[PDB]
């Protein structure tokens, strides 16, 4: 929600 | 077989029939190569390494120690992780992770795509033991790991990691213009022990660019006193820091630190987020500087530590909810408070920091640092010295509560699990203090 999509990142940094 | 299953502890590039972990990587490496000369050179494997799913998941055995004689460049998405069928699973965690150990002077990894504009890919690490030269590195910036990409490190342990920027990790990239290749590091449920550097201890993230949550660090050190283990080179060029900070996305989390020396543990800029640590027994705690007013430190203790908190002279960070000495109580909100810690009040309920706790003290919030049994990493257990009609007046314990508000309120709000996993307000609607969650 913040620095991309990842597949192993948590949502709040997605 | 479905994963690339490592065959040997030994760091070799030799064509044979023998897997090693230096061949597994770079036979990823070369499947995303962009010459098809290469692609072709490994369209039925490398070097004895192979797999007929053909996906990116590098196996190592438990209980195996891995050498590596130099380091290793990591230039596409890949895991590398520890066996995961126990083949009766009942043993401490964290124990038979496999461990990566250095031969010689250099670093561990280095994970770049090695281009400009090329997104950032992810890696992720499981389940390991990545212990580097120590004293015998020559290694300038990251000591263990050079990253430019989203890296994710699990369940691990991180030890050894000697430079002179990044004790661990020397994370680079910059996030604040269009450039997509910053490099992200998020360290959960690992141990961070017997790191050094003359900045950056832990981690040089050139910017706030790290989170670090149901963790434990101990045990390193920042040369310069001035710097920090957790260390942010430059500040975010006003790119809505507020936005950074209500995700809760950089900064620590649910960790435990402790005996850690030279430097601060962290510096605070604007977006980074603290939560529910357990910050004492350091040589420094905090450095504050974060003009903007877009950082939140809240549900930590931030006591026992020469010096528990410094600020810049235009720090305006909010210090919510926290067991903090009078430094640190930056008042913030009336509503939610700082709870000040009393004068000659006893931290550790023993005689040594880390040990058997004096059960039957009537004082002394903590209980000495212990590992228990069925987990991996270990922590400071809360103690209720108060009575349920004087629960109230305890310092640590039913202290913290959920707010959902949005504004500086929502800052203060508490984490949802703590650092062993379990759940803080899913039978209450309270949490406790710092990074454990009273049990019993």
């Amino acid at each position: 929600k913040l620095f991309g999509p990842d597949p192993y990142l948590p949502e709040n940094v997605q | 077989g479905a994963d690339i299953e490592v065959t040997t502890t030994i760091d070799e590039d030799v064509d044979n029939t023998v897997c090693s972990l230096r061949e597994a990587v770079e036979l990823i490496n070369k499947r995303n190569s962009s010459d098809s000369t290469v692609v072709a050179s490994v369209k039925d494997g490398y070097h004895g390494c192979g797999n007929k799913d053909a996906s990116s998941n590098i196996i190592l055995q438990r209980d195996k120690e891995y050498t590596l004689n130099s380091r290793i460049t990591i230039t596409a998405p890949l895991t590398i992780s520890t066996a995961k069928n126990d083949s009766v699973d009942t043993d401490q965690p964290g124990s038979h992770n496999a461990t990566i150990k250095m031969a010689g002077t250099d670093q561990l990894f280095k994970i770049d795509d090695e281009s400009v504009e090329k997104a950032s890919f992810s890696v992720l690490l499981s389940d390991l033991n990545l212990q580097g030269a120590g004293a015998n590195s020559k290694v300038l910036t990251g000591g263990l790991i050079l990253n430019h990409e989203k890296l994710t490190i699990q369940n691990s342990r991180l030890t050894g990691g000697y430079a002179n920027q990044g004790g661990v990790i020397y994370n680079q990239g910059f996030a604040s213009k269009s450039d997509r290749t910053f490099g992200f590091v998020y360290i959960v449920n690992s141990l961070i022990q017997n790191n050094k550097a003359a900045q950056g201890g832990v981690i040089y993230s050139e910017q706030p660019l790290f989170l670090i949550t149901q963790s434990v660090i101990r045990d390193n050190e920042v040369s310069n006193t001035s710097g920090s283990l957790f260390f942010s080179q430059d500040s975010f060029d006003d790119e809505s820091t507020g936005e950074y900070v209500v995700q809760r996305a950089i900064g620590l989390s649910n960790s435990t630190v402790f005996h850690n020396k030279g430097g601060f543990i962290t510096n605070v800029r604007d977006g980074m987020f603290v939560n529910n640590i357990t910050m004492i027994k350091n040589d420094k705690g905090l450095f504050l500087e974060a003009p903007q007013g877009n950082a939140s430190i809240s549900n930590s203790i931030l006591v026992g530590n020469t010096i528990n908190c410094q600020a810049n002279s235009t720090d305006k960070a909010i210090i919510q909810s926290n067991l903090v000495t009078t430094e640190c109580n930056r008042n913030a909100s009336v509503k939610v408070p700082n709870i000040l810690y009393p004068a000659n009040q006893k931290l550790i309920a023993g005689s040594t920091d880390e040990g058997v706790c004096d059960v039957a003290s009537k004082d002394g919030l903590l209980c000495p640092f212990n590992t228990p049994k069925d987990s991996f990493l270990g922590f400071f257990k809360p103690r209720l010295l108060e009575s349920y009609n004087t629960l109230a007046d305890s310092l640590i314990i039913n202290k913290g509560r959920l707010y959902s508000d949005g504004t500086s309120v929502g800052l203060a709000s508490c984490e949802t699990l703590d650092q062993r996993g379990k759940r803080r307000t899913g039978y209450d609607e309270l949490c406790d203090l710092g990074a454990i969650e009273y049990i019993g």
